[PDB]
């Protein structure tokens, strides 16, 4: 077979400590998403917006008694007006508050006012994937490979606590100082234990089944994986054009076409993510994440080495001390207005 | 021809 004696055995072992893993991870997870207002707005000087979203803006925020640095992302409760809105703002501070992964950002207080959601994470200061990405133009198969791994390993636990993530894209993903990822934004979010029906996530990195109003699953986020990668090694995603209907079009069609200089394992991996049929596509079939973890384009990959933080970067970001706004683009600034009146209470009650 | 700035998510296709 590929492997001998020795090798196989041992990815066994590693099987059975990956479902030992992940059942001490959803009790852990459990206890919080069952037992779950930890600031206000003037415990924390505002500095810079780090960037913006549709409900609102994400700032780097100073807590005047520590003196630590937290990015504050401010959502706007009237403008949180669609209804899967609402639910999907819960989902988000539910869901965060109770996961604890490596690459997952932490959320350290949650508050409302007046006129606002608040929820305020560690600061990830290397910047985002996606600036990082564009500048260079692509990154060469290992470094697109090191990143990977690590969304491999948080789609494997988010999913075995029954999470789907549904809006995987660089602009999601911060570099920390050690040049590992912090993936945030959790704002798509949810607790599914079968198929959902939400027609949302971000165009170039959706699904065939989410464009076609079909209830989905987990598969999503592979699918999403694989334009991932895809976007990571050539600089542009799989299915690429000006609007979002020319996007969907492509994204059903089942077609696609590969950089000369991608590798012959990289295309294996990506027919396999990038795969419109359910029965056919990498980590929804019968051995799970393990197709994907154990394809020939990870062979060099240590998947313990990763989650233990223990492999070196292939880039870590400049930085030049706490609040460090370098790497990050800049936004139009305008002042937080909290009215005098309260607003949308009734439907915010559980946040 | 493509998107190549930030892109935002869809709360509705
Ligand atoms: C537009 C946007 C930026 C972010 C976001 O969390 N950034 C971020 C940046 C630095 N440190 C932590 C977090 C989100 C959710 O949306």
């Amino acid at each position: 077979g590929h492997m001998g004696n020795a090798a196989a055995a041992k990815k066994g072992s590693e099987q059975e400590s990956v479902k030992e893993f992940l059942a001490k991870a959803k009790e852990e997870f459990l206890k919080k998403w069952e037992s779950p207002n930890t600031a206000q707005l003037d415990h924390f000087d505002r500095i810079k917006t780090l960037g913006t979203g549709s409900f609102g803006r994400v700032m780097l925020v100073k807590h005047k008694e520590t003196g630590n640095h937290y990015a504050m992302k401010i959502l706007d409760k009237q403008k949180v007006v669609k209804l899967k809105q609402i639910e999907h703002t819960l989902n988000e501070k539910r869901i965060l508050q109770a996961v604890n992964f490596p690459f997952l950002v932490k959320l350290e207080f949650s508050f409302k006012d007046n006129s606002n959601l608040y929820m305020v994470m560690e600061y990830v200061p290397g910047g985002e994937m996606f600036s990082h990405l564009r500048r260079i133009g692509r990154f060469s198969e290992p470094h697109a490979r090191f990143y990977a791994a690590q969304i491999v390993l948080t789609f494997e636990y988010l999913h075995s606590l029954d999470l789907i993530y549904r809006d995987l894209k660089p602009e999601n993903l911060l570099i920390d100082q050690q040049g590992y990822i912090q993936v945030t934004d959790f704002g798509f979010a949810k607790r599914v234990k079968g198929r959902t029906w939400t027609l949302c996530g971000t165009p170039e990195y959706l699904a065939p089944e989410i464009i076609l109003s079909k209830g989905y699953n987990k598969a999503v986020d592979w699918w999403a994986l694989g334009v991932l990668i895809y976007e990571m090694a050539a600089g542009y995603p799989p299915f690429f054009a000006d609007q979002p209907i020319q996007i969907y079009e492509k994204i059903v069609s089942g077609k696609v076409r590969f950089p000369s200089h991608f590798s012959s394992d990289l295309k294996d991996l990506l027919r396999n993510l990038l795969q419109v049929d359910l029965t056919k596509r990498f980590g929804n079939l019968k051995n799970g994440v393990n197709d994907i973890k154990n394809h020939k384009w990870f062979a060099t990959t240590d998947w313990i080495a990763i989650y233990q933080r223990k492999v070196e970067a292939p880039f870590i970001p400049k930085f030049k001390g706490p609040g460090d706004t370098s790497n990050f683009d800049d936004y139009e600034e305008e002042e937080i207005r909290v009215s005098i009146n309260e607003k949308c209470g009734k439907e915010f009650t559980e946040f | 021809a493509g998107r190549t700035g930030r892109r935002q998510a869809i709360h509705d296709i």
